[PDB]
RNA sequence: ACGGCCAGGGCUACACACGUGCUACAAUGGUCGGUACAAAGGGUUGCCAAGCCGCGAGGUGGAGCUAAUCCCAUAAAACCGAUCGUAGUCCGGAUCGCAGUCUGCAACUCGACUGCGUGAAGUCGGAAUCGCUAGUAAUCGUGAAUCAGAAUGUCACGGUG
RNA sequence: UCCUAAAGAGUAACGGAGGAGUACGAAGGUGCGCUCAGACCGGUCGGAAAUCGGUCGCAGAGUAUAAAGGCAAAAGCGCG
């Protein structure tokens, strides 16, 4: 459990590290949203359920299908109304899913670097993209279809992205 | 090509014109019709005017060009 | 958390080739070993090294001596 | 992930290792001779014990993600130098010295 | 100088169309390990053995030799046992990157081979169109002319048929 | 529906501009919950843009339907 590592080690360390005043000013991970983009195969009506099932297993939680709000004629028509699949994970699930990252999903990018440290929002929210859906426990390779565009979007209670870097480097995976 | 038993190659006139010209550092280009000679670590940073076939074209010698011969940097046919 | 919506989320053991046992709560419902973990990846072990850039100078001296 | 990339099943060890994209047929035989894995048995019949040794052997030759990077850098070394070998390479003409008048169709498509 | 001598370059360029030729697209087959039989020819300005070191192309070595004597020189297809199970694949080899050997004063334009990696188009091919009536077509080898080096063409004869 | 129409109504011209001869069994009724458009940063085959996170917003969106007048008790959005 990463919560026990965070409360015991990271929380008291960051206060004196960042010259913070009291205990609770330290940044913490707000939520984790995945948002598997099902933009490809708009007029299919067959891959939405497959993506829902694939994302259900790697998160232990039923996702929600996301509809459109406009119509890009260059992109596709509104006939394929469901385009997206989204999941939200708070502390009970966030710190347990985050164990896959930095422990066993670092062998998941097939990379030279774990994750670039130059990708941050103005307020300190981190985002990352996972290329392949093969990378997870309890997932077959023959039965799985290799069409899964998955993101991992992070939210943090940081005023600016330097606090986000300081929080991330604790459970570091750059 | 050019097995290691007889490893290096450099034409005698080019060698005597470049080794001596290293003493008086680069103030002019070296005009030479020979294209069969390799370039060497002793000839890094010089200016060689290799013969294209109707005129001599300058060559900027770099440290990463030592393996390749001079003629690779001079054209033969245009195809504009 | 809704009752009859989520899958079965139980506790399993993740064992790497080096023997790093990690207690992970997942939907797996069984233990499966892994080939590489965070402690065995070359990048986080410092063994990724570099693409070596280019060594023609080196190569030429290794290839051809050229006395004098 | 299985050995760096996904490996097929129901096939012999040497043929299975050929898909690692950096070990061919002869070097796969040398890896099997060094490790001790019998090619006659399928990868399914193998245990999960010596696959770490197979991964160690794979981690001493090359992996595709860096082999493509370094071969592209080798191409870039010719392409940024002014050599004729790269001069034809950019345009897509034959490089080793094949005839260009006709039948140089593999590097130019239909 | 439309005559000569010397350097490089060029005749092997390259969106394209045509003739000839070799590879394939596989299971009458692909690899691995055993085992059988040829003809014809070239070699004292040459063949260049054995031992020997090299993953291999090869390096040393110097015999015998002026030819039923010695070398080139192991013929391959077939046959015996194993695996592959028809899958763009233990098919296919083009392409490209790295590393070498041999010849040559000299292998970039612009040579032939060897070692590792990559792995494409190609699933029997339109109108049309060609060779062949018997050791014939089909398919598999061997050695030579030109030749410092360089053959899918070409020089010559043989296996199964 | 707006102007001509002159700050109550009304007011003509073969005067200037636009629409209708319908739709909804939920597009109605009630209870409970939620913000819009647009700009920027980040995020794998998408990229100025699809789906996601954050901030700046402070209705410049939306109204089933033409324009006018209104809509944070939202008159807009979802669920029983
Ligand atoms: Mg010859
Ligand atoms: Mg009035
Ligand atoms: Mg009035
Ligand atoms: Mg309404």
């Amino acid at each position: 459990r990463l919560k026990e590592i965070y409360r015991k080690e990271i929380a008291p360390k960051l206060k004196e590290e960042l010259q913070l005043a009291n205990v609770m000013e330290v940044p913490r991970v707000t939520k984790i949203t995945l948002n598997m983009g099902l933009g490809e195969a708009v007029g299919d009506k067959k891959i939405i359920e497959n993506a829902v099932a694939d994302l259900e297993k790697i998160t232990g939680q039923k996702p929600v299908v996301t509809y459109a709000r406009k119509s890009i004629a260059g992109f596709k028509i509104r006939e394929g109304w469901p385009i997206g699949v989204k999941v939200t994970l708070r502390s009970d699930r966030m710190y347990e899913f985050l164990d896959r990252l930095l422990s066993i999903s670092l062998p998941r990018v097939r990379d030279f670097r774990g994750l670039n440290a130059k990708s941050f929002d103005g307020r300190g929210n981190y985002s990352m993209g996972v290329k392949e859906q093969i990378i997870f426990p309890e997932i077959d390779y023959d039965k799985i279809d290799a069409l899964r565009g998955l993101d991992i979007t992070l939210t943090t209670t940081a005023r600016t992205d330097d606090e986000g870097r300081a929080l991330l480097r604790a459970f570091k995976f750059p | 090509p050019r097995s290691l038993k007889k490893g290096p190659f450099i034409d005698l006139h080019l060698l005597k014109k470049v080794e001596v010209a290293v003493e008086k550092n680069d103030r002019k280009p070296i005009k030479t019709w020979s294209r069969r000679s390799m370039i060497l670590p002793h000839m890094v940073g010089l200016t060689i005017a290799v013969h294209n076939g109707r005129q001599h074209v300058p060559v900027l010698v770099n440290e990463d060009m030592v393996g390749h011969k001079l003629g690779e940097f001079a054209a033969t046919r245009t195809y504009r | 958390m809704k009752a009859d919506i989520h899958p079965t989320y139980e506790a399993i053991e993740a064992t790497c080739s080096c023997g790093n046992v990690i207690k992970t709560r997942s939907t797996l419902c069984k233990p499966i070993h892994l080939d590489v973990c965070s402690e065995c990846h070359p990048f986080y072990t410092g063994k990724q090294k570099v693409l070596d850039t280019g060594g023609r100078i080196d190569r030429f001296k290794q290839r051809f001596g050229v006395f004098g | 992930r299985i050995a760096g990339v996904n490996i097929p099943d129901n096939k012999h060890t040497v043929i299975s290792l050929t898909y690692i994209y950096g070990v061919g047929r002869t070097t796969a035989q040398s890896i099997c001779a060094a490790t001790g894995v019998n090619p006659a048995a399928k990868i399914k019949d193998l245990s999960d014990e010596q696959i770490d040794q197979l991964r160690n052997e794979v981690a001493k030759i090359t992996t595709e993600g860096d082999l493509r990077r370094e071969i592209n850098m080798n191409i870039k070394r010719l392409m940024d130098l002014g050599c004729y070998r790269g001069l034809r390479h950019r345009r897509g003409l034959p490089v080793r010295g094949q005839r260009t008048k006709t039948n140089a169709r593999t590097r130019k498509g239909p």
